[PDB]
Parts: C-alpha cells; structure tokens; sequence
C-alpha cells in the first residue's frame, strides 16, 4: 500500500507543478528557466511514478517489458534535460572563446536536438537488448 | 566663453549648459550648473522644471529569443525653476541674457554608476545598452501629470572618471606546479596604469625541473564587466592575444618579454563589449576601468599568461596580472565627435 500512496501523493506534486507552469507561461522565470527543457524534464519525473504500479504488480511478459523498457527511461530523461540546462547555464557564465562576436548560445531549438538524441541513444540501447 | 544650448521645437524654452562631461572624484562630484530662459506670455499659469535622470538598459541574445529585457531609474531629481547660492557662470549667463533667464543646479550623490555603453550589433536599431545620464527641462501646470514633447528640451551629460595621478605596485605574479619536481613560472609588468593605444610589456621567466616540455606560450589581454543591478553573469572577452611556439626543454630555464596592445580597429565584431560613454554613434575607445574606494557595470582588465605542457593529453600552467586602463586628465574638454 505505502508506495502507491507514495506515488499518488507525487503525481498530484508533479500535476501542481506543471498547472502553475502551464498557467502562466509568461513571467520571466518560466521564460529563462528552459521551458522545453522543464517540460521535458517534468515529463520524465511524471512517467517516474508510474513505474512502481508495474513493479507492484503481478510477473507477465507485457509487465516485465514494460518494467525493462521505461525503468532507464524514467531516468534518461530527466538527467538529459537536466544536462542540457547545465549545459546552457555553463556556456552563459563564461563568455568569450578565443573568437570574435557573440559567445556561443544554445537556442530553444538545439536544446530538444540535444536532449532527444541523448534520449534516443538510451532508447536503442534498451531496445536491442529487449 | 563657450557654453552650449538648446532650444525646444517651438522655440520657446532655451537651456544653457557650460560642460558636456562631470569628472568623478569619488568623493562629491561636479555639480550639473545650467541656466533656463523662458517666455512668460507663451505660459499662462505654467510652472518650468528641471529633471535630472539616471538611466540602465540591458539586453542579450539570448533573452531577446524570450523576449525579456530590464531597464531601471537609478537617480531621479526634479527642480521647480521660472519662480525662483549663483555659480559665475550661470551669474554671467544671466547677465548676458535678459530678466527671464533662471538658474537651475545638480548635485549627483557620490558612488553612483559612470557612463557605460556596450557595444551594439549589426542590426541593432534603437537605444543602446548600458548606463547614461541626461537633463530634461519642461513646462507643465504640475510635475506628476503629463510631459509634452513640445515643451521639453533633452541634453545628454557623461559622468567620467581619469587616471589617477600616484603609480600602484608593480604587478607580479608565480605559480609552482608539481605533476603526479614542479614547473615554475614567474610573470610582471612594467606599471600598473596603462593609458589608452599605449603598449603593455610583460615579461615571462620560466624554470623546468621536470621531464616534461612546454610546447605553447599564449598571452592574453582581457576585460571583465559585471552587470549588477539584476541577476545578471558577468561578461568577459579577450581584447588583445599573442600565441608564440616557444619550447621549455626538460632541465632548463628561460625568459622573454612580450607586448601587446589592445585596441578597438580588430575587435569592432564582438557585441556586448564595454566603451566609453556616447552622446551619440561616435566611435569611443574601450571602456576605462572602474575606481570603487557601484550599481552598474564594473569594469576590469587582466593579463593572462598560459604555459601548454603536454608529453605523456596536454595540461596548462597559468598566471593572471590586473591592471588599470584609464586617460589621463586633458586641459581641454573632450570634443564628442571624431575631430578632423
């Protein structure tokens, strides 16, 4: 009973925290805080409480799949995104490469590159091995 | 016997000032001396005042994806000047103008920001980036209701800072570093304040006790700007760099002197570089160094030196020196404009 409780409790946390964003979507926290990336990353976190229903449940061909398959995942894709936002925030602190103009920045749209292929290498590997 | 004015698009409302520059001292400041005429028949029952204002913008790249920039008032101060301690400027002023000339005078409070503009880029079209400072004359029935672009005369002042007179301590730097016998490395400076386009000399003595070889010697010259009225990363950029293919034999010892200079004809590309302050789009030189004995940019200048030693993958060995960029104080008022 106690870790379906557990996870209860935080899928209400995770759906909070994605309404609030969600809501307002405008305020100059949520636009320099990586709104792809936090979405990706509050997408992992919301497929993480899913997993302890699959591992509380009964062995079966369909359930063990699905326990191998998104056990990696659950993890993957926060710890991308998360790399991905530090990422971006290390390339922001120092400025100025041995070059001319602008320091490198990374745009919202080669962070869902990055992040998707770092996901995709996880998602091969498990599929081979499944 | 030269002072400027403006005049407002009527014609109406004259300002008079006798500088366009306000030296910092760090302790007080010039004050901002300026006399007012005025048509009494052209207002009825208008009152004449006198704004002095601070101004910080800020905008990167980045954020301009996100839409998101930040601009505050530092320093606000408003006079009531057509009804009425006299300076003998704005005495002969007055003097030399007729009954409806008024004085009006500043005083900015100390350890308040100087004149800052970073540099813009290609398509940048508007208002720059950084601090400023302008005086804004306009007649209105009362202060806190409506300001009329007829009615309102706009004068832009620097606030600046020089070099100062007493020479600092000879920089110096030395670094001892032990693989896993270390590798030492000593560098200077010939002074600590530099003026602006003069040549910076650093001298490198290197001793190598190891079996290891250096390969590379690099040396840099670089500014750092601190943005600090939001939460803000510091920018930093090399504006001078020298690499030289010198090679430290395993048992040996050397010594060389390097000089560069950094100047602004090859670093025109780089957006968001620190100048001096603008009255206009002319060319200012790179930024002077900041005296703090705040509240925006701060500026920096360091030299690096760096030490590529490899064998074995290669490691780095290096120095940092601080030092000051600034001008000398002139007998004659910068002109704000490229002069021939």
């Amino acid at each position: 009973v106690v870790p379906v409780f557990v996870a209860i409790l935080g899928i209400i946390a995770t759906t909070f925290v994605i309404v609030t964003f969600v809501r307002y979507n405008d305020t100059p926290i949520v636009r320099a805080s990586g709104r792809e990336l936090s979405y990706v990353l509050l997408t992992g976190i919301f497929l993480c409480y899913s997993i302890t229903f699959l591992m509380i449940a009964a062995p079966d061909t369909i359930i063990c799949s699905f326990r191998r398959v998104f056990l990696g995942l659950g993890m993957c894709f926060s710890y991308a995104a998360l790399l991905t936002k530090t990422n971006r925030i290390h390339r922001i602190f120092e400025q100025g490469k041995k070059s001319v103009t602008a320091p490198k920045f990374i745009s919202p749209a080669s962070q869902l590159v990055i992040t998707f292929s770092l996901i995709s290498v996880q998602l091969l590997g498990v599929f081979v091995w499944f | 016997t030269r002072v400027f004015k403006k005049a407002s698009p009527n014609g109406k409302l004259t300002v008079y000032l006798g500088k366009r520059d306000f030296v910092d001292h760090i302790d007080l400041v010039d004050p901002v001396d300026g006399v007012v005429l005025v048509d009494p028949e052209y207002l009825k029952e208008r009152r004449v005042y006198v704004t002095l204002t601070c101004a910080f913008r800020y905008g990167r790249e980045d954020l301009d994806v996100l839409g998101l920039t930040f601009r505050k008032d530092l320093f606000v101060a408003n006079v009531q000047s057509f009804p009425p301690p006299l300076t003998r400027l704005q005495e002969r002023l007055i003097k030399k103008l007729g009954e409806h000339a008024y004085p009006f005078t500043f005083e900015i409070p100390p350890n308040l920001p100087c004149s800052v503009t970073l540099q813009p880029g290609p398509e940048d079209t508007g208002k720059a980036c950084g601090v400023d400072y302008e005086v804004k004359a306009f007649c209105a029935e009362n202060l806190e209701e409506k300001i009329h672009k007829r009615n309102s005369v706009r004068l832009v002042i620097e606030k600046v800072q020089y070099a100062p007179e007493r020479p600092g301590p000879q920089p110096t730097a030395e670094t001892t570093r032990q693989f896993l016998k270390p590798l030492h490395l000593e560098a200077s400076l010939d002074k600590e304040i530099y003026y602006h386009g003069e040549p910076i000399s650093v001298n490198v003595h290197v001793t190598n006790n190891t079996n290891k070889t250096v390969k590379k010697i690099k040396i840099s010259v670089r500014q750092y700007a601190d943005i600090c009225l939001f939460n803000t990363a510091q920018y930093k950029c090399p504006v001078a760099m020298e690499e030289a293919d010198d090679t430290v034999a395993p048992s040996s010892t050397f010594c060389k002197v390097y000089t560069l200079t950094p100047f602004l004809a090859n670093n025109r590309e780089k957006r968001g570089l620190a100048l001096d302050g603008k009255l206009k789009h002319e060319d200012t030189n790179l930024a002077s160094s900041t005296l703090l004995r705040i509240l925006g940019i701060i500026v920096s200048y360091k030299v690096k030196v760096k030490l590529v030693v490899s064998r074995g993958a290669s490691s780095d060995v290096a120095v940092e020196l601080p030092f000051t960029l600034m001008h000398p104080k002139p007998k004659e008022e910068p002109p704000h404009r490229e002069v021939p």
